[PDB]
């Protein structure tokens, strides 16, 4: 699953923990396994 | 006391039952001894454990 989200937001995306558009629009699991990337992708919009 | 055999078969199977079910209270560690707050205050991944 790739998206782009703020800086802000990197620390919403882990397992068992709230958010908002990991809620809203689709949701991670309680039993996730996997890992997860980010880049500062910051020239790109803004 | 004459009866002492059998009335302490009768004792001993009843002190077992009841000590049995005295300790579901106990917590064994655990933050309370009743499931349902457990599963009420408290996130399901910290409920888990």
């Amino acid at each position: 699953d790739s998206f782009v989200i703020r800086g802000n937001e990197v620390s919403q995306i882990a397992p068992g923990q709230t958010g908002n558009i990991a809620d809203y629009n689709y949701k991670l699991p309680d039993d996730f396994t996997g890992c997860v990337i980010a880049w500062n992708s910051n020239k790109l919009d803004s | 006391s004459a009866l002492g055999k059998l009335q302490d078969v009768v004792n001993h199977n009843a002190q077992a039952l009841n000590t049995l079910v005295k300790q579901l209270s106990s917590k064994f560690g655990a933050i309370s001894s009743v499931l349902n707050d457990i599963l009420s205050r408290l996130d399901p991944p910290e409920a888990e454990v």
